[PDB]
């Protein structure tokens, strides 16, 4: 609207046995566009974007994750179709979404992946990106993804000596330890929380 | 266009008057990310000159 | 403007402006405030219990926006230092003579403001 | 502090003019009550002082020079205790002198005639910080409370209050005890006919 | 009783001194650093009050906590307070320091630097203007300076101290 | 009269009195009791008083309309912001 | 806020109307009534009784009673459920809490026999407020003012440890171990036939098993040592003491005879049921 | 853990939590997070943008947040005094934050559909045009002492040395893909554009180097840029022609 | 009187146990663990004090033996008013004395106003309040009223006169206490870090020892508190074994690696000195009387089996607090990474 | 207390009563300015700007 | 013994993928211990006994000797799960 724009079709003409679900909304920049993405094709997906002309001159803007498993519309229940990109957020586990700039075709273009293991695994593409490292490592630790072939799969945030995925629905904002000083020690420990509720 | 680079916001709602998801996007996380590619092979005062170069705040970074 | 420390105001006759609504409790960001109430035996609505954690506040004066009776303010003053941390536990005495002792600045302040949209 | 005039700010018009009229040890002391600039004392030019604008409940003095070189430091107070260096602080500052002082407005408070700002009956007069003086703010329930069983018994009794149990010897009929009710509201429909 | 002849006039010597330079750590986190930073810069001198930074714990005198304290950082912090040479006193800075703060409520935040170390004054706001940072320092600056004589002993019939 | 009798409850919106007004600076932590009770009742002609707690609109309370004409003529009635108290002129 | 314009342009003297007084239970602000009428039809269709209306004409019509009168009735708090404004509000519940600062729990009420579905309110350690819940098959979807009110005769008059009396008749608060062991020795050193108990109003299946197999341990078969006010009916079959034709049998019938019953006082939502039914051809005959 | 703070909060109590984000430039993550509550509401706002206080406060917090940059720099690299400056000229822009909120650093001011009219006077535009004119002479201050120096450029000279590709694989924006030498700037991208940005008249500047030096000279130029954008929006929310007579054309 | 004390210790630093504590004596060395356990399951301390360096960490880091709002250190106390006696311990259940003659001190006066009078004014204040449920004394294991120390003389008699005033009191006498801030294993690694050379004995060292460490102490004050039956009683706290001065030495020598050397100065030279010249916690006539005397648990009263505690071996205990100070002598290669 | 809509007495009685010296009112003054809407009170600041001295 | 104890109490675990990311943190959280980025008084806790006390100390056999034969649901219910003043 009021400026050009391209659908990019020829991802999915070249990777001939995927299924096409592009969206385009208002709510984002007129030359952004949305399109959903097998898990099991990323890889091959990305190593074709990274190299092929007119999207080779492409960066990575963004990736994280969502955890649908609790995502319910408060409002306006029935004013949903079955085009709305919000009705794959049901009976799915968990989604992973990747955010590119392309500066030949000044486009954004945001993939989104359905997670339906419960294990969560994907292939990394930080191999690929040079940005996918910290971002992949950020998004493993905060959510629980399981990332495969990745460079670095450390945690990035968290602290040290803890197992935990805080940004679940399933934990609650105040953990589970509290960090205290020991005189019986002289050093600080972890302890069991007792927290105020407003 | 934030003085850091490109900062942003993606957020998805379920129609509460709550955020379902905000992500932040900040590009001091990516210069750091950047910054041990321009650094090896350079002194530990370049090094320091090279923090100093990249406009970096650990508020946005760690956030 | 200057959002410094907190204080609860009256009417010029004396009477407390808060009528525990509790809508600065909810517009708290820090969830600095904590407030209870029960009809005071002449009927009025009043907070048996109005404090403020001044170690959780991040001064932002969202409190204040929210009061519909101008009751709660954020005073000038910022030399508020203590030696204890229970000496930043404000409770109501505090705040109250917080406002009785500031009520002429931060009633020249206000009617600036007041006059400002007018 | 020696010097609190020194000589080139001596021999100046204004120094002697000061002498002259508010005597010696009010006018030495000036250097003491404030301590700005040596160039700044009594004011910063030199054909006379500056006016106070006003003075304090606790004797502090309010000046404005507008002959300073940096606009920041129009205005200024010297206080009425300045028994050292380092001794007086930002804290002794009362409610209208603190806005006038940190030029929030141009109104400062005056003892009689029309003020600009509101005297109400239930005003307290301004305190200094009183913290690390036995007159600090203390919860109620704080162990430094000496009363602090009489905020947590009734904060228990909102949602809890225990059931008194008989004391002492009691009186008998059978294996229950008889005591008075507790109850305060007037059994009326047993009194009433 | 003869010893204090010599020991009371020198008690405050020695108050002077330590009064007169205050060294505080060079240690920022957050954005009560730069608060701070501020209230050092030639608005705001504490090199009049004789206060200049040092970057090591061992040529500081005031440890000062100036932002938010997460649980990786808590041993540092221990540690740091550990390793400054004595006597030294700790200033808490901001409400992420002073209390949880605006992170209260978090998984990862200790909810006040006084569980981990002892505090002597607390400085309120987020931030607190570099007024109200100045103005703490002070009054830390006197209450130290009157911290070696707060009047422990008792006079006997020769107005003398123990 | 006993402040638990039926006439004390029933001309007291069902809550236990206090004349004395002076248990108010505990349980509420104040005496703003006593002094708008220091305060006495206003004489107004009309039938409706509009009640704002102050000279001027955001300087007080939101508008507020209270009915003079009532079952027992000249019962005075009180502002539910502020605690002052109106009746109707004769 | 959802559906309104969003802003006012009314620039005139709002009517002003003054409150009436119905009781400890129900608090009136008419200045917040929108002439719903929900407030007399609930009173007249629901709760039987007819002491609400609307007097009066134009925009100076008054709802309310036309005399001092209290709004005295079972389910009488029940009608401010059914006022959508603060017109008439819960008195207990007054200016105590607000909305979002309460969590909500389901259950089950215990005060009269029908186990009304009820929702609890609670603000930290603190229960702030009962409300009803929708069963159709039990109370509709009213509770009595007992069940709605009586909640908060658990924040007081509450025993927290255990005690025991001495002979002249003082208590000692002690600890869990010395009370179980003084009554284990007691009932280790008492003879079966001289062991007695006594099963309270309140209750439940868990603790009733509990006991009944403890006692049958210590062999013991006795449950009762009261001399009058046994319930007279074996325990042999279910239909012996139960309600056959269940709660909704009310509905069913035709002609309903009660036995020493008091329907208004024992169920009053049972009570409102059988006058709804009693209006579609229910007769009823009491002994 | 702000994030999960944010999902746990309604709307305007996590957008403080922006304000500590880059707590060097305050007001561009509120206009951020703003923004994207906007969008999800599907509308704008009018009274920011009639009012030009956004673009405005926008280049203010730019060019409070490149002097801190530059002033730490050398400070790192060496230069002691130059912090000192910086510091003196940002604590007047943390005084035109006070004087329209109340606060210096956290403002808390950009709101998703409300601005507050009242708070901004013509008397504090005509502080912002002396502050910028002084400016001027200060960022001249800064500038004599470090960019022509030979220790300077020896320090910052081919040091940390990109090209495109690099500046492409690592997702670098801003000041760094200026320096690489992309021509990247969303307030002049024509569907990417905000806040009075598009219709306005300014130049933004690329390196052809890659290096720390173009990185500094290119933060030096924004600030000056920033002035210039501020001038022109006061300019925009201007009245300069009166009323003049109709007989010898003299004012009334 | 009730003895009764009920509390939860099933709680952390942020719980309510139940327990109001007032604590006097808290500038020492026992001060900051006895009140880290009982503030550490949520108990309110209170900890009046009267130091002569405020700024010192004798005083600063009693504030972390609990949380905000649960722990108070009241200064300036007068030690001499019985008012202010009255309100240390005016909503406090539990009340314990750690006040004691302290090493340095040689003066017979002074020790008598340490070890009897605080003790007697205590215990009286105790029990004129009817609110205090148990009051837990602190003595020493070789108290005697024939002691040629006046430390042991005085803390007998303080002793008697707690058990005259609070019949209820319970006495402990641990023999010696050992830490990371003692007077028996920092005061060893100080001395011979100072007389580069060896360590100073004034007599045979055929002295006895029962050390205990500092972490068993405050379990057994626990364990007082939820016993009863230890209302009048009194206990001696020591460690499983005995040992001579000389055996201490050589397991303190072996331990660290550092080789041995006792220099001997005869008894009287170093009595004199001591007696003449200043004292200070490095020198003093409290150590050279000491030195030559048994403080082990005797078997008189009860000991530490009976409060359900079973104290670590003085080895085992020990070895933490000399990793610092060890030997640096012939490693390995791999050693050299740390 | 009270704004211009109520009477002059009433307004001077409620004044009286909470003690209020300050801002003196009567009843010729206060029923000019009954039922009226008035801008507030405002000052002058007067060129030159300079500073007030004391000398001779 | 006692990190085996740890690993036993997951051997219910069947997921070859959950079992992957398992032993990286494992790697990652030795990593930590090895190189002095974790305190010895936090890293600890892996290496604690489950049912036994710590040798450096000395340890309190109280309830041992009161709770000797009951089971653990008296020794539970004697004490509490809650504190008893509020
Ligand atoms: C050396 C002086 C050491 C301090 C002496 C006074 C100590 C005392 O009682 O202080 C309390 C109190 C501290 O007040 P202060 O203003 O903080 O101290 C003044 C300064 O010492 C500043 O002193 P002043 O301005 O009052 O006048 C003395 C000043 C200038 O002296 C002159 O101009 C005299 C020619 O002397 C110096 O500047 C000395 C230079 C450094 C010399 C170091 C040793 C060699 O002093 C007094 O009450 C009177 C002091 C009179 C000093 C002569
Ligand atoms: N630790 C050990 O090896 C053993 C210790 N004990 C005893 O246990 C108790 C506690 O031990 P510990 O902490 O190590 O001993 P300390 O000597 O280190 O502490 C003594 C305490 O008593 C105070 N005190 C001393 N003299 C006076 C006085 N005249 N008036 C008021 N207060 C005074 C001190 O405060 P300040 O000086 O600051 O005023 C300090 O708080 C002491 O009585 C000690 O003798 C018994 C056996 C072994
Ligand atoms: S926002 Fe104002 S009126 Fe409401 S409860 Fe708070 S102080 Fe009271
Ligand atoms: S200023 Fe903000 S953070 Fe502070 S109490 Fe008010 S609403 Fe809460
Ligand atoms: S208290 Fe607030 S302003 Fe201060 S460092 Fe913390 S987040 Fe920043
Ligand atoms: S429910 Fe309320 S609005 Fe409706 S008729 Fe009744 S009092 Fe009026
Ligand atoms: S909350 Fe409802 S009934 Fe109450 S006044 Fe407001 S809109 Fe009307
Ligand atoms: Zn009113
Ligand atoms: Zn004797």
């Amino acid at each position: 609207m009021q400026n050009k724009y391209m659908q990019p079709i020829q991802l999915f003409i070249v990777f001939e046995k995927l299924n096409s679900k592009m969206w385009i909304s208002k709510k984002l920049n007129s030359n952004h566009s949305i399109a959903l993405i097998p898990s099991n094709w990323f890889y091959s997906i990305n190593l074709f974007l990274k190299r092929e002309l007119l999207f080779s001159n492409i960066t990575l803007i963004e990736n994280s994750a969502i955890d649908t498993i609790s995502y319910n519309l408060e409002t306006n229940q029935n004013d949903l179709d079955k085009t709305n990109i919000e009705n794959y957020f049901f009976k799915n586990k968990m989604l992973v979404f990747y955010n590119y700039y392309n500066y030949f075709l000044k486009s954004k273009l945001t993939l989104f992946i359905i997670l339906n293991n419960l294990n969560k695994s994907i292939d990394s593409i930080d191999r690929i990106f040079a940005n996918a490292n910290w971002l992949e490592r950020e998004t493993s630790e905060m959510y629980g993804i399981n990332y495969k072939w990745k460079i670095d799969t450390r945690k990035l945030l968290l602290d040290y000596s803890k197992i935990e995925n805080p940004m679940l629905k399933e934990f609650q904002s105040e953990g589970t330890q509290d960090a205290f000083y020991n005189i019986f020690e002289n050093q600080v420990v972890v302890l069991k929380n007792e927290t105020v509720e407003l | 266009e934030s003085p850091k680079g490109e900062f942003g916001v993606s957020m998805l709602s379920d129609g509460s008057n709550k955020p379902y998801k905000c992500k932040v996007r900040s590009p001091a996380l990516h210069h750091l990310q950047v910054l041990p590619k321009i650094g090896k092979g350079h002194f530990l005062a370049d090094l320091v000159a090279l923090v100093g170069t990249v406009d970096i705040v650990f508020g946005e970074i760690d956030r | 403007l200057f959002r410094g420390e907190h204080a609860l105001r009256r009417y010029p006759t004396g009477e407390e402006r808060c009528i525990a609504c509790k809508l600065c409790q909810s517009a708290c960001p820090a969830r600095a405030i904590t407030i209870e109430t029960e009809p005071r035996p002449d009927g009025s609505r009043r907070t048996v219990r109005y404090d403020i954690d001044m170690t959780k506040c991040i001064y932002c004066g969202f409190c204040q926006e929210a009061c519909p009776v101008d009751a709660i303010v954020e005073g000038p003053n910022y030399e508020q230092t203590a030696y204890l941390h229970e000496d930043l536990f404000y409770d109501k005495y505090k705040l109250l003579e917080n406002g009785d002792k500031w009520e002429p600045q931060i009633a020249r302040n206000i009617e600036y403001l007041i006059n400002q949209p007018l | 502090g020696l010097w609190s005039w020194t000589i080139n700010q001596m021999l100046t018009p204004k120094f002697w003019v000061h002498l002259r009229r508010e005597g010696f040890i009010k006018t030495w002391t000036r250097g003491h009550k404030a301590s700005r600039h040596a160039h700044y004392v009594g004011g910063n030019r030199t054909d006379g002082y500056t006016k106070q604008v006003g003075e304090d409940e606790f004797g502090n003095r309010y000046y404005e020079d507008f002959d300073v070189d940096h606009k920041n430091q129009r205005r200024w107070v010297e206080f009425s205790d300045y028994f050292m260096q380092m001794w007086s602080n930002g804290d002794k500052v009362p409610v209208g002198w603190h806005g006038w002082l940190s030029h929030q407005y141009d109104d400062f408070p005056t003892r009689t005639g029309n003020s600009a700002f509101v005297k109400h009956h239930y005003l307290k007069q301004h305190t200094a910080n009183l913290s690390n003086t036995p007159l600090n703010h203390v919860p109620q329930g704080a162990p430094q409370n000496l009363n602090r069983m009489r905020f947590i018994t009734a904060q228990r009794d909102r949602s809890r209050a225990p059931w008194q149990s008989p004391k002492g010897e009691g009186v008998f009929q059978g294996k229950k005890l008889i005591v008075a009710s507790n109850s305060p509201f007037i059994d009326d429909m047993s009194i009433r006919d | 009783m003869r010893v204090d002849y010599i020991v009371t006039p020198i008690n405050a010597v020695v108050s002077w001194a330590r009064q007169g330079s205050f060294w505080p750590l060079t240690f920022g986190l957050a954005c009560c650093a730069v608060e701070m930073m501020h209230a050092t810069v030639s608005r705001y001198d504490f090199d009049r009050f004789g206060v200049i930074f040092r970057a090591t714990p061992r040529q500081a005198d005031l440890i000062l906590v100036a932002g938010t304290l997460t649980n990786k950082m808590a041993p540092g912090l221990r540690r740091l307070y550990e390793q400054t040479l004595d006597p030294k006193w700790v200033l808490s800075m901001g409400s992420c320091a002073n209390g949880g703060g605006y992170y209260h409520y978090s998984y990862s935040v200790v909810r006040g630097c006084n569980r981990i170390i002892p505090v002597d004054i607390y400085v309120p706001g987020c931030p607190p203007t570099a007024e109200a940072l100045m103005f703490g320092v002070l009054q830390l600056q006197k209450s130290l300076y009157r911290q070696i004589n707060e009047g422990e002993k008792k006079y006997n019939k020769k107005d003398l101290t123990y | 009269l006993n402040p638990y009798s039926y006439e004390a409850l029933k001309e007291n919106h069902w809550l236990v009195s206090d004349s004395s007004k002076k248990n108010s600076e505990w349980t509420h932590k104040s005496n703003a009791e006593q002094l708008i009770a220091k305060v006495p009742i206003i004489y107004v002609d009309s039938n409706i008083v509009r009640c704002i707690g102050g000279t001027e609109i955001n300087a007080g309370h939101p508008q507020v309309y209270i009915q003079l004409d009532t079952r027992k003529h000249g019962t005075p009635q009180t502002c539910k912001y502020c605690g002052l108290r109106y009746a109707k002129k004769m | 806020s959802v559906y309104g314009y969003g802003i006012s342009r009314y620039n005139e003297y709002k009517r002003a109307v003054e409150d009436k007084n119905y009781g400890p239970l129900v608090a009136t602000s008419m200045n917040r009534c929108i002439h719903c009428t929900r407030c007399v039809r609930f009173a007249t269709q629901i709760a039987g009784v007819e002491d609400l209306g609307k007097t009066g004409r134009g925009k100076a019509a008054e709802i309310g009673t036309y005399v001092e009168k209290t709004f005295n009735t079972e389910l009488s708090g029940n009608v401010v459920d059914v006022c959508p404004v603060g017109a008439l509000t819960n008195a207990p519940y007054a200016f105590t809490s607000r909305p979002w600062e309460l969590k909500s729990f389901y259950t089950s009420d215990v005060f009269d026999t029908l186990g009304s579905a009820i929702q609890v309110d609670t603000r930290g350690p603190e229960i702030m407020r009962v409300l009803p819940r929708i069963h159709e098959e039990i109370n509709e979807e009213w509770i009595s003012d007992k069940t709605r009110h009586a909640f908060d005769g658990l924040k007081r008059q509450r025993i927290n440890s255990p005690m025991k009396r001495s002979k002249d008749g003082n208590y000692e608060d002690i600890f869990w171990e010395e009370a179980i062991q003084t009554i284990s020795k007691k009932c280790l050193n008492t003879p079966s036939d001289q062991i007695g108990a006594i099963i309270g109003e309140f209750a439940d299946i868990e603790s009733i098993t509990a006991l009944k197999d403890f006692l049958n341990r210590l062999d013991v078969d006795n449950f009762e040592v009261r001399q009058h006010g046994n319930l007279k009916v074996s325990p042999d079959f279910r239909a012996n003491y139960l309600m056959n034709s269940k709660i909704t049998g009310v509905e069913d019938a035709d002609v309903l005879l009660l036995v020493g019953c008091n329907p208004r006082y024992e169920a009053p939502v049972l009570n409102a049921r059988i006058l709804k039914s009693t209006r579609k051809n229910l007769k009823v005959f009491n002994i | 853990g702000s994030e999960k703070l944010i999902e746990d909060r309604p709307y305007l109590q996590g957008m403080p939590y922006f304000d500590r984000f880059d707590y060097v430039s305050m007001m561009v993550q509120e206009h951020a997070y703003c923004l994207g509550i906007e969008s999800l509401l599907g509308t704008t706002n009018y009274s920011a943008t009639f009012t030009q206080i956004r673009t405005m406060y926008d280049e203010l917090t730019r060019i409070l947040n490149h002097l801190l940059a530059v002033a730490c720099h050398a400070l790192d690299v060496g230069s002691m005094s130059s912090v000192f400056w910086a510091f003196e000229e940002r604590e007047k822009l943390m005084e035109f934050y006070e004087r329209v909120c109340g606060a210096r650093m956290h403002a808390a001011f950009y709101r998703p559909n409300e601005v507050n009219l009242n708070a901004v006077s013509s008397f504090l535009m005509e502080d912002i045009l002396e502050f910028s004119r002084n400016f001027f002479t200060t960022l001249n201050e800064m500038h004599n002492v470090l960019t022509y120096n030979k220790i300077w450029k020896q320090r910052l000279i081919n040091i940390g040395t990109y090209s495109f590709q690099t500046c492409l694989d690592y997702g670098l924006t801003g000041v760094m893909a200026r320096s690489c030498g992309l021509k990247r700037d969303l307030r002049l991208s024509k569907t990417e554009t905000y806040a009075n940005y598009y219709y306005l008249n300014f130049r933004s500047y690329t390196g052809q180097h890659g290096d720390c030096y173009d990185r500094f000279l290119i933060r030096m130029n924004e600030m000056c840029e920033s002035l210039n954008i501020v001038n022109q929006s006061i300019n925009k929310i201007s009245k300069f022609n009166n009323i003049v007579s109709i007989n010898t054309k003299k004012n009334i | 009187r009730s003895t009764q004390l009920k509390f939860y210790d099933g709680g952390n630093r942020q719980s309510i146990s139940g327990i109001r504590a007032t604590i006097f004596g808290a500038t020492g060395f026992m001060g900051p663990y006895i009140g880290a356990a009982l503030g550490y399951i949520g108990s309110d301390v209170i900890f009046p004090h009267n130091h002569v360096y405020a700024y010192d960490d004798y005083v600063k880091e009693l504030k972390l033996c609990a949380g905000s709002g649960q722990s108070y250190i009241m200064r300036h106390f007068n030690y001499d008013d019985d008012n202010m006696y009255d309100m240390a311990i005016k909503n406090s259940n539990v009340v314990i004395n750690l006040v004691g003659s302290r090493l340095q001190n040689k003066n017979f006066q002074k020790a008598a106003y340490a070890n009897i009078h605080v003790a007697k004014k205590i215990a009286e204040a105790c029990a004129r309040n009817p609110n205090v449920r148990r009051l837990i004394h602190f003595s020493a294991a070789g108290a005697d009223t024939k002691s040629p120390s006046p430390d042991l003389h005085t803390k007998f008699h303080g002793e008697e006169a707690v058990l005259n005033a609070f019949p209820n009191a319970t006495i402990f006498r641990p023999c010696t206490v050992y830490g990371m801030q003692d007077y028996f294993i920092r005061h060893w690694i100080k001395e011979r870090d100072w007389w580069y050379h060896f360590n100073i004995v004034t007599d045979d060292c055929t002295a006895k020892r029962q050390p205990i460490l500092i972490n068993d102490v405050a379990q057994c004050v626990l364990n007082a508190l939820k016993l009863q039956e230890s209302a009048g009683q009194i206990y001696e706290l020591g460690g499983p074994h005995v040992y001579s001065r000389l055996e201490v030495f050589e397991m303190l020598a072996n331990l660290s690696g550092r080789p041995p050397k006792l220099a001997h100065i005869p008894h009287d030279i170093a009595l004199k000195i001591t007696q003449n010249f200043y004292n200070w916690e490095f020198f003093n006539m409290e150590k050279v009387i000491k030195d030559k005397l048994d403080l082990i648990v005797t078997g008189k009263h009860k000991t530490i089996s009976d409060l359900y505690v079973q104290p670590v071996s003085f080895p085992q205990g020990a070895e933490q607090f000399i990793d610092d100070v060890r030997y640096r002598g012939v490693e390995t290669h791999d050693n050299l990474e740390k | 207390a009270l704004d211009n809509s109520f009477s002059p007495e009433n307004i001077a009685q409620v004044q009286s009563s909470i003690g209020d010296k300050v801002t003196n009112i009567d009843t010729k003054a206060l029923a000019l300015n009954h039922q009226t809407e008035e801008y507030h009170k405002t000052s002058k600041l007067v060129y030159p700007i300079r500073t007030n001295l004391v000398v001779e | 013994i006692n990190f085996g104890n740890y690993i036993r109490e997951r051997n219910h675990y069947r997921d070859p993928g959950l079992i992957d990311h398992r032993i990286q943190l494992g790697y990652e959280l030795l990593y930590e211990a090895e190189m002095h980025f974790s305190q010895h008084t936090i890293l600890m806790q892996y290496l604690s006994p489950y049912n036994t006390p710590l040798s450096d100390r000395g340890y309190s056999y109280l309830e041992k000797v009161k709770y000797g034969n009951k089971s653990k649901f008296l020794q539970g219910f004697y004490k509490g799960n809650k504190p008893t003043e509020f």
